[PDB]
RNA sequence: AACAUG
RNA sequence: CGCGGGGUGGAGCAGCCUGGUAGCUCGUCGGGCUCAUAACCCGAAGGUCGUCGGUUCAAAUCCGGCCCCCGCAAC
RNA sequence: UCGGUACGGUUUGUGUAGGAUAGGUGGGAGACUGUGAAACCUCGACGCCAGUUGGGGCGGAGUCGUUGUUGAAAUACCACUCUGAUCGUAUUGGGCAUCUAACCUCGAACCCUGAAUCGGGUUUAGGGACAGUGCCUGGCGGGUAGUUUAACUGGGGCGGUUGCCUCCUAAAAUGUAACGGAGGCGCCCAAAGGUUCCCUCAACCUGGACGGCAAUCAGGUGGCGAGUGUAAAUGCACAAGGGAGCUUGACUGCGAGACUUACAAGUCAAGCAGGGACGAAAGUCGGGAUUAGUGAUCCGGCACCCCCGAGUGGAAGGGGUG
RNA sequence: UACUAAAAACACAGGUCCGUGCGAAGUCGCAAGACGAUGUAUACGGACUGACGCCUGCCCGGUGCUGGAAGGUUAAGAGGACCCGUUAACCCGCAAGGGUGAAGCGGAGAAUUUAAGCCCCAGUAAACGGCGGUGGUAACUAUAACCAUCCUAAGGUAGCG
RNA sequence: GGGAUGAGCUGUGGGUAGGGGUGAAAGGCCAAUCAAACUCCGUGAUAGCUGGUUCUCCCCGAAAUGCAUUUAGGUGCAGCGUUGCGUGGUUCACCGCGGAGGUAGAGCUACUGGAUGGCCGAUGGGUUACUGACGUCAGCCAAACUCCGA
RNA sequence: GCCGCAGCGAAAGCGAGUCUGAAUAGGGCGACCCACACGCGCAUACGCGCGUGUGAAUAGUGGCGUGUUCUGGACCCGAA
RNA sequence: AAUAUAUAGGGUGCGGGAGGGAACGCGGGGAAGUGAAACAUCUCAGUACCCGUAGGAGGAGAAAACAAUUGUGAUUCCGCA
């Protein structure tokens, strides 16, 4: 019931976080604005 | 060589799978008719296929070239014309390069001379893919098929359940190789229907419908494709061949599990009591219990609740007095001189096809409406609950609790309090499935919704207006075995002539012909007595219309 | 075609 | 000593695991039928769901710890 | 006899308006007397407008035709082919049947054979492309074969326990045993995290409609007796406890010095920079008041970095970071 | 049981069941062969029981054996959508590069077709096996011939103790 | 003591060989050896187990604990012995000085649990024989109680 | 031919340096001599930066001995 | 010969084979104890034992080989790698 997610940024697509979410409480998908270092600056992230 | 094929696909959340293994793969020109309970995904399949959503597991693969189409449960439009309903899909790709030919012909000379011969040259490049292009007088062909409304009012409330008439020509002028129309037949006519048979038999492509109708599945159907709830199983034969085979398939299922089941419980004593038995060897025994109760779950599925219509206050002598009623728009005319009486404890039946008046009808009743020369005698003992035809209380944004109860706690339904979260799970919804909004609810829950917040009330004059629509035969069968039970006036819009055989006492019924459209006869008797006294009192007691060229 | 006993 | 079932109306018992509603068979109280009692037919009454409370909007049910009832237990 | 492929002739299609678009595309004055008025008629196709010149058994004369012009197009006529139907040859596959010739015979007869119930050979009687055997492939298989079946235990067996977190035993640092005495854990939280700004609770006395020993109100005394997402212990009123606004530091690149420690692991950390959130700032934040909420190596899977690429270019595979 | 056990152990006559239509079944053998048998269902091998007299009750759920048109699941073989490696050519630009790619040859291959078995449906207990509780009731008590009820595939009959 | 004209006893020649034979069945018998014979070979099998290991002196000298273990009678690493090279009083004791504690003790109108006689008096019992609280003046107890404290 | 003669890195590689990194930030491993005088933008003083020698001390490899060890029966005897 | 072409078979004449040997060789079959601190993949080991069969030696051998933009030019055997 707490599934672990990955967190991928919205241009390059990278795959830089795991976390874990509540999946019965949140049934979309995350968004989180979180430190890319391929771009150098932070960007959005949704799950996969 | 295949138009659309599928790997192990399997859309699901986690907690709650709606799709599971789904490996089947079909070929061009492939009629298929789709089958199954409500809580199955008929519906979730056809959304795949035309690109809609996403699996979350496994490749969804159309063909190369082949363009694909889709009829959705509820049908969306634009709020412009009605003429603007056979360009937007459909007539696209050719009408907005229409007028753009005409735009570049407009001769200019200081602008540009001699770039007319790769962008005006290619607009006629492109003119001669579609073989025809005047458009004009190959749209009249589209719309005197359908027996469309007239072309130049826009749908707004001006359109009732032909709203499906225009939405099955967006879809039927693109012609797309993968036709996926998913219930075409809710809310047509009797001749409605009929037209849409002669037109999917000779259809050059492949269909999947997802109908309940019988001449589509027995004539034009070759493959069926039953669906498990979360599985997907495909069969080849039209529906005659189909059920005969269902049936000694179940019934070598039926004792396959019986003695399943009473393996379980011969061995759970074995495991339970008198642990002594055997040691160090437990925990090898212990394991094929579990590895045959976990697969006894997932096929363990008989809980089905009933629709429940509650009761209110005690009915007297006088529900609906129609004092010589007239009602019409400028120019139309709808329902004149018709004076009728409500019986207390009778379920009320309405014959009619699109565009007669049927659901105006039940406005005045209501209140949503005035009549123009008339007037209606409520009685100061009944109590109102409609239904609406389009489902118009159905706000797709906010969970499905909130529709119904508006937030509070306990809501007012039976002269009694009862706690609201108690009256959703009563039509079908067990605990946390209140938490899931309500646009994208199945076409049984959202008719096991609009029951919901319009029975609220515990009224004794409930007006359904299409209550047959989406819903299959064990729900129908246990709603027409729950409005005999109910103490009084039920009245009844359907267009399934066989629902009416089941459960009317009255029927009121258009009969218009050339001398006026809008004549309302009304009966003393159930259905099968109607379509008996109408041939012997009328006279009234086909030459199918192409759509296309060819 | 049902009908047992003080 | 310890292990593992069970408590649902006077008696025997379903309902659970997959939460919202308490039900069936005999019996008990009243009517009817008969000359009268059995049999049969119609209507009722009767339970804080063993008890002390934890989550929940809501617990007979999900959850433990205590009290009786039962089964099985030593070379 | 039933189906697939390949080729070939015939046939098939009806919104409305016109003598039912004879279906699409590309051409084009042609058909020659075949009247249609025999029949499965009306081409026997659809039998929906009830009719689309060809199995045509009065004929050899007259032919829906060109002319007529309603409609994107009516117009004869063959040729290429679409979703169907229908027959014909060729090829192949599946089922049953029949035939003899491969194989089968411990049916008989006659030879090598003088002595032969072996063997082989000849003729005959039957079985027959089955059987049997070989290569691959599932099923069955204590009929045989190699082996495993943990430890602790006041002697073994039956019961019970095995890792992690807190207390007592533990003898005022740390540590410390037993089948010693009490209890928890295999999570939960998208805010119950970060920050910035405010607030003081439980019980009680007096009084107050419903209102009760205790629901909310108001005033007094009240220094912590409440509360803490979870078990206990140490903390916490300065708040780490109650409430609100904006947000994602539940970060990327590193870390001098340490505690613990057989080793493997486990724990803390000022500070430096990239980039952010909060705040007027000072500064604070590398998740939760803290200590449980997890698992070494190997083999694998996925996304990225394009590092090596078995002559060379690539590729397969391997490698690095997550 | 040569060398601590001579019996209640085995055998036997008779009984029943299942196998076997004849180089049979079974057995020794990798096979050819051989025994069965110079026999042919009144015969031959396997199983339990054990003269003779009277008898041999109930249960086909479990697990074996026998027979089943189907239906579900299932191996190789057949089938080879789609995807991938390569490059004749064709693109754009810095011709240290990036994009599309027919044919041939390769890797991976999903749909579809396909047998016994297993599941399942029936018969078999002289097949391996199984053959119960609680509560009330009769002129003192005691006890229940009768009734209510649950569970079972069916609840221990004759005879004995 | 039992059979002693039968399923008897016996002589001579023959047959069946080791996961096999034969067995009126006991795991009995197969050259005094049988729950798988004997001989040779792999072979100097293997054994966390048991027994043994031979001349001398001089210096120094242990451990029976920790942690992990298909481990508890075994072993790896540390602890503790010896020795070579480095380091040089860093170790150890006593004195003075700077520090953390919650044991023995004791205390409880300082808390959480108990707990005994009076004054006091709600709920239960028979309109009040009994239940006597929360409180309140004196005396008590505590490994999981501590305002204190060697 | 082996071991020494230069290391860092997964590797391309670069080299008294190299890897991680966006970093002449910090680390990881590895190199790098004083007791002087002179010399020294000379500094209260104290040697850091850099010098010819005043010639700071590095050092490996191969034989034969000894202790322990690896593979072989491996200190010797002993099964069912 | 059956049975005709003819083979099977039979008479006569010349040659040749068989068995033994201590190790070494070539082709073929092929264990277990043991090591893995149990054990099955694995080891022990293509060893022990067996089978065919040589010769004074045998097998191998005159590139359908290796190498990498240079190049060595049949095989066996010992050293390094
Ligand atoms: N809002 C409106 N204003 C004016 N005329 C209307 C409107 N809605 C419908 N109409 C006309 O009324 C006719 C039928 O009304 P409608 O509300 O559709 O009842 P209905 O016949 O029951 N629809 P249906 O249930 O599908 O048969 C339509 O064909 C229109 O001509
Ligand atoms: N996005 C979704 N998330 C969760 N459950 C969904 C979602 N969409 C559909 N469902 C449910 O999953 C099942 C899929 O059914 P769906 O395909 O939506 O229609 P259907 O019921 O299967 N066919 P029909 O009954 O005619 O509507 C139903 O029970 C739906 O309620
Ligand atoms: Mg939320
Ligand atoms: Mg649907
Ligand atoms: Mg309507
Ligand atoms: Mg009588
Ligand atoms: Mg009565
Ligand atoms: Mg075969
Ligand atoms: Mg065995
Ligand atoms: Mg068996
Ligand atoms: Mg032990
Ligand atoms: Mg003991
Ligand atoms: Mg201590
Ligand atoms: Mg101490
Ligand atoms: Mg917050
Ligand atoms: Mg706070
Ligand atoms: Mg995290
Ligand atoms: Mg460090
Ligand atoms: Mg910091
Ligand atoms: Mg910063
Ligand atoms: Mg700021
Ligand atoms: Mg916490
Ligand atoms: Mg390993
Ligand atoms: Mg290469
Ligand atoms: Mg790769
Ligand atoms: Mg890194
Ligand atoms: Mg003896
Ligand atoms: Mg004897
Ligand atoms: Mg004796
Ligand atoms: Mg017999
Ligand atoms: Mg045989
Ligand atoms: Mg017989
Ligand atoms: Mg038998
Ligand atoms: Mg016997
Ligand atoms: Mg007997
Ligand atoms: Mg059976
Ligand atoms: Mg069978
Ligand atoms: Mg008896
Ligand atoms: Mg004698
Ligand atoms: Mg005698
Ligand atoms: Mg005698
Ligand atoms: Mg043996
Ligand atoms: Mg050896
Ligand atoms: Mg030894
Ligand atoms: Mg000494
Ligand atoms: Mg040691
Ligand atoms: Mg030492
Ligand atoms: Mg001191
Ligand atoms: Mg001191
Ligand atoms: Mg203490
Ligand atoms: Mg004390
Ligand atoms: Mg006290
Ligand atoms: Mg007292
Ligand atoms: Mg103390
Ligand atoms: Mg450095
Ligand atoms: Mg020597
Ligand atoms: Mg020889
Ligand atoms: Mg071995
Ligand atoms: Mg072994
Ligand atoms: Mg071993
Ligand atoms: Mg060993
Ligand atoms: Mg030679
Ligand atoms: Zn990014």
């Amino acid at each position: 019931v707490r599934p672990k997610i990955t967190l991928a940024c919205e241009v390059c697509k990278h795959r830089n976080y795991i976390t874990k979410k509540n999946r019965r409480n949140d049934p979309d998908r995350l968004e989180l604005k979180k430190f890319c270092p391929n771009c150098g600056k932070h960007q959005a992230h949704r799950e996969t | 060589e295949f138009i659309y094929t599928m790997k192990k696909v399997r859309k699901a959340h986690g907690d709650k799978v709606i799709l599971d293994d789904v490996t089947l793969s079909f070929y061009p020109g492939a009629k298929i008719g789709v089958v199954g309970p409500n809580g199955a995904g008929k519906s979730s399949v056809l959304r795949i296929m035309a690109g809609l959503d996403k699996p979350n597991n496994g490749d969804a693969f159309l063909a190369t070239g082949a363009t694909v189409g889709i009829l959705q449960q509820e049908p969306p439009l634009n709020e412009d014309k009605t003429v603007r309903g056979n360009v937007e899909e459909g007539m696209g790709d050719i009408k907005i390069k229409l007028d753009r030919f005409n735009e570049v012909a407009e001769l200019m000379a200081t602008d540009y001379t001699d770039e007319l011969m790769e962008e005006m040259g290619r607009l006629q490049e492109e003119l001669d893919h579609a073989d025809a292009w005047d458009l004009d007088a190959q749209l009249e062909q589209a719309m005197d098929a359908l027996r469309c409304p007239p072309a130049d009012e826009p749908v707004t409330n001006l359109s009732g359940g032909e709203r499906r008439r225009v939405a099955l020509c967006k879809l039927l002028l693109s012609k797309p190789d993968l036709l996926l129309l998913d219930e075409p037949t809710n809310h047509l006519d009797a001749e409605s229907v009929q037209w849409l048979e002669q037109h999917l038999a000779s259809y050059p492509g492949a269909i999947l419908a997802v109908t309940h109708d019988r001449y589509f599945l027995d004539n034009v159907a070759e493959w069926i494709l039953e669906l498990d709830r979360g599985r997907a199983y495909p069969y080849e034969g039209n529906y005659s061949t189909y059920l005969e085979k269902k049936a000694e398939r179940l019934a070598v299922q039926g004792r396959k599990d019986a003695k399943l089941q009473k393996r379980l419980t011969e061995e759970l004593a074995w495991v339970r009591s008198g642990a002594k038995a055997r040691q160090a060897k437990s925990k090898a025994r212990l394991q094929r219990y579990e590895e045959m109760a976990a697969e006894a779950e997932k096929t363990r599925k008989l809980d089905f609740e009933e629709i429940q219509i509650p009761v209110g206050p005690r009915l007297g002598n006088v529900v609906v007095e129609v004092d010589h009623l007239d009602k019409g728009y400028d120019g139309r005319a709808l329902i004149k001189d018709l004076s009728f009486s409500l019986p207390r404890n009778g379920i009320v039946g309405v014959i009619g096809p699109n565009g007669v008046g049927k659901t105006t009808l039940f406005k005045t009743i209501v209140g949503l409406e005035t009549p123009d020369s008339g007037s209606v005698k409520v009685g100061e003992t009944v109590k109102l609950s409609y239904v609406d035809q389009a489902r118009a209380g159905i706000d797709p944004r906010k969970t499905v609790w909130e529709v119904v109860s508006d937030g509070l706690d306990y809501i007012q339904v039976g002269q009694t309090e009862v706690p609201s979260r108690a009256y959703v799970s009563a039509f079908g919804f067990k605990g946390p499935d209140q938490q899931k909004p309500a646009g994208v609810l199945s076409g049984g829950e959202r008719n096991r919704l609009n029951l919901a917040l319009t029975l609220k009330q515990g009224g004794n004059l409930i007006l359904l207006d299409e209550p047959t629509n989406d819903l299959d035969v064990e729900t129908l069968g246990s709603l027409e075995n729950a409005l005999l039970n109910f103490p009084g006036c039920a009245v009844v819009i359907s267009h399934d002539r066989w629902f009416l055989d089941r459960t009317c006492t009255h029927i009121l019924a258009w009969e218009g012909d050339d001398d006026n459209e809008a004549k309302w006869f009304w009966f003393e008797g159930n259905f099968g007595a109607y379509e008996e006294n109408k041939v012997e009192r009328l006279g009234v007691d086909v030459t199918h219309r192409k759509l296309t060229r060819g």
